[PDB]
């Protein structure tokens, strides 16, 4: 069957430009091309059907257009609710099948992390294990690396990473960085740091916190 | 509105079956092609079958994939959708979308029902609040927080308190560890308060618990 590939996955674009993002049929489509909206929940609105149809509801600065294998989305200036992973799907021949997707990201000023940290709660360490739990907040760009030291020396083994998508309302990222551990383990290292290194700075930034001290 | 549910979602074994169901309301059902869609973790959204309207009579398509093996069907008095689904593999596990028109101009997709076809049982989280070290740090803005290991399959919802001064609510998507899954959120609230009032975190894993906990100190 037809494979619909979007080249470029991730796409970054200020908000106030012009966006481009293709996608390619492997057969010829005859123009049957639709255009979705995915948002970081569930939902999924159709944009333009029929290559250049735009469905009702949808804004004027999206157009689509393009011929035989060859079709492109156009957001003539990207708005901050834009931001979305943008699908095709070919329906000139069963079955239907559709793009990767492109995810577009809003592009935003240089935003450091605020960190926090925190030790196990009495209810996890009465029951059996310890986890320090590192949130760093609202930062951007995406890309940062945190590293836990326990005493000094950096933690392989145990520890979950997640970051939110970007924000709706103002196109940061935040991450959870957990690490878990015996409470035996725990009982006995002292400090306990979280270290982040992100483009807003030269050096490490680092929240630890004692045990010993509290 | 012009409304259009999905329900039988969650977890079945390998080699079972479920009922998925579509409800809709505020247009005529019996005039639109009504569509089934999924969305594998990963991957890319892959068409399953739809039926036909009434012009038409309600004839079904399905994909290579899922011909013989699921099988659509409609009601018109009540206006739902079914998919039933059989042989469930792992690979069946997704979102599932159900939509009417799929050939354009009166398209309306639903939010999905989650399917886990899996082998593992389910397990109700263990609920961990957050609170910072007594002594050792705070400024203006606290961040609290709630950590739910250990639970299977997904979704979890925690809830807080709702009163926008503060309350920067994060949530931190699970991600599966030694085959469980594990998630956290933050509240971030302005000092003025907690100490001094009460914020909870309550976790809802809808395979049958909820779990509300304080954070304290």
């Amino acid at each position: 069957d037809i494979q619909m590939t979007q080249t470029t996955s991730s796409l970054s674009a200020s908000l106030g430009d012009r966006v481009t993002i293709s996608c390619r049929a492997s057969q010829d489509i005859y123009n049957y091309l639709n255009w979705y909206q995915q948002k970081p929940d569930g939902t999924v609105k159709l944009l333009i059907y029929y290559t250049s149809r735009l469905h009702s509801g949808v804004p004027s600065r999206f157009s689509g257009s393009g011929s035989g294998t060859d079709y492109s989305l156009t957001i003539s200036n990207l708005n901050q609710e834009d931001m979305a992973t943008y699908i095709c799907q070919q329906g000139n021949t069963l079955p239907f099948t559709f793009g990767s997707g492109t995810k577009l990201e809003i592009k935003r000023a240089d935003a450091a992390p605020t960190v926090s940290i925190f030790p196990p709660s009495s209810e996890q360490l009465t029951s059996g294990g310890a986890s320090v739990v590192c949130f760093l907040n609202n930062f951007y760009p995406k890309d940062i690396n945190v590293k836990w030291k326990i005493d000094g020396s950096e933690r392989q083994n145990g520890v979950l990473n997640s970051w939110t998508d970007q924000d709706s309302k103002d196109s940061t990222y935040s991450m959870s960085s957990t690490l878990t551990l015996t409470k035996d383990e725990y009982e006995r290292h002292n400090s306990y740091t979280c270290e982040a290194t992100h483009k807003t700075s030269t050096s490490p930034i680092v929240k630890s916190f004692n045990r010993n001290e509290c | 509105e012009v409304k259009l549910v999905e329900s039988g979602g969650g977890l079945v074994q390998p080699g079972g079956s479920l009922r998925l169901s579509c409800a809709t309301s505020g247009f005529t059902f019996t005039d639109y092609y009504m569509s089934w869609v999924r969305q594998p973790p990963g991957k890319a959204l892959e068409w399953l079958g739809f039926i036909r309207n009434k012009a038409d009579g309600y004839t079904t398509e399905y994909s290579a994939s899922v011909k013989g093996r699921f099988t659509i069907s409609r009601d018109n008095s009540q206006s739902i959708l079914y998919l039933q689904m059989n042989t469930l593999r792992a690979e069946d596990s997704a979102t599932y979308y159900c939509t009417r028109d799929p050939y354009g101009p009166a398209a309306y997709w639903g939010q999905g029902t989650l399917v886990t076809v899996s082998a593992a049982k389910t397990t109700p989280p263990s609920v961990y609040p957050l609170a910072p070290g007594c002594g050792d740090t705070t400024g203006s803005s606290v961040t609290l927080g709630c950590l739910v290991k250990g639970y299977f399959p997904e979704s979890v919802t925690v809830t807080w308190n709702s009163g926008s001064l503060s309350s920067s609510v994060h949530t931190f998507p699970a991600l599966l560890q030694s085959g469980l899954y594990t998630m956290s959120s933050s509240v971030t609230v302005p000092s003025s308060t907690w100490p001094s009032q009460t914020v909870t975190c309550s976790v809802a894993h809808p395979a049958s618990s909820t779990t509300v906990d304080k954070k304290l100190e």
